[PDB]
């Protein structure tokens, strides 16, 4: 509306890259964290879907899969990992070549800064969210699968807890299953430490706009 | 909409999602009405994956950016144009183009000064979006005008131009797209009651233009339009709800609260946290009762930690140094919660804070309030020495200026004519410096009556309800809590608060549904009656949202009114 009646009272009167490599790392980190979303929904089902479901026909079948899946989510994270890792160091070797003084920073700067907290979070949540449906099914995956298989033996409660733990035909494979599910846990644990600790002496407050804007530059 | 906060939102992304670019990074050119406005509705993360990777200060705009669209939400005044026709202009753009989105309607003088200069052709879009108001809570807006009660009812008041403030409340029923009747005082200000009648042409300009589109169901909505004469009280007592409390005890400047926790190791590390509707603990917790508030996030703090555990596999048969030690193990066991932690420390913090400062000082400059304000102590005891109640309070020397202040301010309002000897003297056993003693003269500026010599105000003819106050240092309830529920209730007399237009329409037997109520007091709101807005949302029948220039709390307040003549 108000734009045609511009241009009509208008007419009565008559570049360079940008730091290409860095928008680059954010779209792949988008990307790929994306990617692991949808990646961890599926590994959802593929873990409820190995109960029961006629022995090792389809377990072997499924197994297939998780480890498959399960390994890509890995690789996924640990480039998210490294192109954050990156652009913290980036970032990091450019705060005083950054700063003009008058305490203002620099739109170069400014932007990587916002780019990094935001994805460092949206990366955590996401983990976190894998982080739960690996522990939720492990969980799971001793009660209704490990221990349920006392088939064997009469043992009552705690025969049956004070036993399986330290073990712990196709009884046998899901130990293999339970370690697995483990040794995910571990590298969330390790990724979440130094995510964590990460955070710190960064933001607390760059989330809020009002205050990107308050650094900002001029002067041409 | 619900929320302002999900309302101002919605219109920033459907505008952001309405420029026609090529899909590279936009970048947001924002004006200060608009930076509040947009700070306040959504966080930086929610900026970049809305495909803006900059926000930028309209001034200044260092760092040309040609790759990238620029998009301008920015008022209709010639310094900001002065500014997009500069950012053009010379030889080389400032971004790949220009789309221009303005808080209200563009004079058209400006619209030519644009048309002339070279940046018409880079100006893709132009659209007006109504919206220039501040939403500080989902059922608060504010106008940003932090002096709003001095340059409304101060001694410059005359010339306030209650246009731009009719034009900013009208604002609130497009972005809401709601047309509400307009209710006022019958013992308005002039001012106001102009201010109402207009608002009324306005937002029915604004619907025979399709500007608002509704069903009109049984059930209208109105708009409440008062005076800070409504309840000169509310914005004094001392409020034990945690918001309120929080606000007025601590040192919160700007929404930002600072404490000391530990991380890894470093100990006293001080936070700084804004205090908003991203905690899902401030929310829930915020209109509660400190004493309760107290102990419910130390609950919901250990459950939390026990939860969490059992959704791994382990189990705390460790206990040092009692809650620290808890959160020490869960930083160093569960990395992934550090968020949910730091949110616990801030309120586990504040909780406290809260508690200590509530001294057994606080606690009889409270009771004194109470007693005067109600009028009645816990047992019923009429009350009628107003001043005698304030004498323990006032000779205590361990009692701030401030609260004195407070305590006089209230005492004043409730004998409603004091002798100007028996007043000058009690301000001198007070040990009140007299320039600190306009917060009890400058009332009368607020249609008070203080001195008896000025003749006092025909007293305010308003039933109070009733109501079941269990805390004894809780009993006032602010009066505009009386008028959302009258309202909720067609039950508000039209001689007391007449309609604009429609005055039978709200007549009285002797999730997304519901009609809105809003609010306005000019000048300033209290907390306490901020959360009398939600108290009477969850409670009966509309959903009511409140507003004024400003948020005050008790000690801004008493600034303010201090200032009423200077």
């Amino acid at each position: 509306d108000r734009l045609s009646r511009l241009r009509q009272m208008a007419a009565e009167n008559q570049p360079e890259p940008f730091m290409a490599d860095f928008f680059n790392r954010v779209k792949r980190i988008r990307d790929n964290i994306e990617d692991i979303e949808q990646a961890i929904e599926q590994v959802a089902q593929l873990h409820t879907e190995s109960l029961v479901a006629v022995s090792k026909e389809d377990r072997d079948r499924l197994n297939e899969k998780l480890q498959d899946t399960m390994a890509r989510i890995s690789a996924l994270g640990n480039k998210i990992r490294a192109d954050l890792k990156q652009i913290e160091k980036e970032n990091k070797r450019a705060q005083q070549e950054g700063t003009f003084e008058d305490g203002t920073v620099s739109t170069d700067l400014r932007i990587r800064q916002s780019q990094h907290s935001s994805l460092s979070r949206k990366f955590v949540k996401v983990m976190t969210r894998y982080n739960d449906v690996q522990a939720e099914n492990k969980r799971r995956y001793g009660e209704n699968v490990a221990r349920q298989c006392r088939v064997v033996e009469p043992s009552l409660s705690d025969d049956a807890i004070q036993k399986v733990i330290e073990h712990g035909n196709e009884i046998r494979d899901r130990h293999k299953d339970i370690q697995q599910l483990e040794r995910s846990l571990l590298e969330l644990h390790e990724m979440f430490t130094d995510m964590s600790t990460l955070v710190a002496s960064q933001g607390e407050m760059i989330d809020r706009i009002e205050f990107s804007v308050e650094q900002s530059h001029n002067y041409v | 909409h619900m929320s302002l906060k999900s309302a101002v939102k919605t219109v920033l992304t459907n505008s952001l999602r309405s420029v026609a670019d090529g899909g590279d990074w936009k970048v947001l050119v924002v004006d200060k009405p608009a930076l509040r406005m947009i700070s306040e509705c959504a966080r930086m993360s929610e900026i970049l994956d809305l495909g803006v990777t900059v926000v930028e200060d309209v001034s200044k705009q260092r760092k040309v950016l040609p790759q990238f669209h620029g998009v301008y939400f920015i008022e209709p005044t010639e310094e900001n144009l002065d500014y997009v026709i500069r950012d053009f202009a010379d030889r080389t753009p400032t971004y790949e183009a220009a789309h221009l989105f303005f808080l209200s309607p563009v004079p058209d003088a400006l619209m030519a000064k644009l048309a002339s200069a070279k940046a018409v052709k880079y100006v893709k879009t132009l659209k007006e979006i109504n919206t220039l108001f501040i939403p500080k809570e989902h059922r608060v807006f504010t106008l940003n005008e932090p002096h709003g009660l001095v340059q409304y009812y101060g001694s410059r008041s005359s010339s306030y131009n209650i246009d731009h403030l009719v034009r900013r409340l009208s604002t609130l029923c497009t972005t809401m797209n709601v047309a509400p009747i307009v209710r006022y005082s019958s013992t308005s200000t002039p001012g106001t009651e102009r201010m109402a009648m207009q608002l009324q042409k306005e937002i029915d300009m604004s619907v025979s233009q399709g500007l608002i589109n509704a069903r009109e169901g049984k059930l209208k909505s109105q708009f409440l339009i008062l005076d800070r004469a409504v309840d000169l009280k509310s914005p004094l007592v001392h409020e034990l709800t945690y918001q309120a409390a929080a606000y007025d005890l601590l040192n919160i400047e700007n929404d930002i609260y600072s404490y000391s926790t530990v991380d890894a190791g470093g100990r006293e590390q001080q936070r700084q946290v804004v205090l908003g509707e991203d905690d899902d603990i401030w929310l829930q917790m915020r209109h509660l009762h400190i004493s309760e508030v107290f102990r419910k996030v130390k609950s919901s703090f250990d459950e939390f930690c026990v939860s969490a555990r059992r959704l791994q596999g382990l189990r705390d048969s460790q206990q040092g140094e009692g809650g620290a030690g808890a959160l020490k193990q869960m930083l160093k066991d569960l990395p992934q919660h550090r968020e949910q932690m730091q949110k616990y420390s801030l309120h586990l913090d504040m909780s406290n804070a809260i508690n200590m400062a509530f001294s057994s000082t606080i606690d009889s400059c409270t009771k004194a309030e109470q007693n005067i304000v109600t009028e009645e102590e816990q047992d019923g005891n009429k009350v009628r020495d107003f001043i005698g109640e304030v004498a323990s309070v006032v000779v205590d020397r361990r009692v701030s200026t401030e609260d004195k202040l407070r305590c006089l301010m209230l005492c004043v309002l409730a004998k409603n004519g004091t002798s100007s000897h028996e007043l000058n003297n009690l301000l001198d056993n007070a040990n009140i410096a007299t320039p600190s003693r306009s917060a009890i003269y400058n009332l009368e500026m607020l249609g008070a009556t203080v001195v008896a010599d000025r003749r006092g105000r025909k007293p305010k003819t308003m039933k109070r309800i009733e109501r079941d106050m269990p805390y004894v240092l809780s009993r006032w309830t602010p009066i505009v809590k009386d008028l959302m529920e009258y309202i909720a209730t067609g039950q508000l007399d039209l001689e007391s608060y007449p309609a604009v237009r429609d005055g039978p329409s709200v007549v009285q037997p002797k999730e997304s549904a519901k009609p809105k109520l809003f609010v306005f007091i000019n000048g300033t709101v209290s907390y306490n009656e901020i959360r009398c807005a939600y108290e009477v949302s969850q409670s009966s029948g509309y959903e009511v949202y409140i507003g004024a220039h400003n948020i005050a709390t008790p000690a801004e307040f008493v600034e303010l009114v201090s200032l009423l003549d200077k």
